[PDB]
């Protein structure tokens, strides 16, 4: 199961997300 | 002021009272709206629940 953590009233309106990785590790991605 | 369909951010204090117990009463927690007898439980309730 999965549990919330955050809400946010910001009013944004999202179209695209990256991530960042860091440096001195596979991830997985999915839609709903 | 302005206001917009996007979520409204400035409300007032939106003062509380005192509780009463074991007397069917009134009573509006944060929203939740009804009538009865509240008394004291031992449930057990997750922290966002």
């Amino acid at each position: 199961a999965l549990e919330p953590l955050v809400d946010l009233p910001i009013g944004i309106n999202i179209t695209r997300f990256q991530t960042l990785l860091a440096l001195h590790a596979a991830y997985y991605v999915g839609y709903l | 002021f302005e206001l917009l369909h996007a979520p409204a951010t400035v409300c007032g204090p939106k003062k509380s009272t005192n509780l009463v117990k074991n007397k069917c009463v009134n009573f509006n927690f944060n929203g939740l709206t009804g009538t009865g007898v509240l008394t004291e439980s031992n449930k057990k309730f997750l922290p966002f629940q």
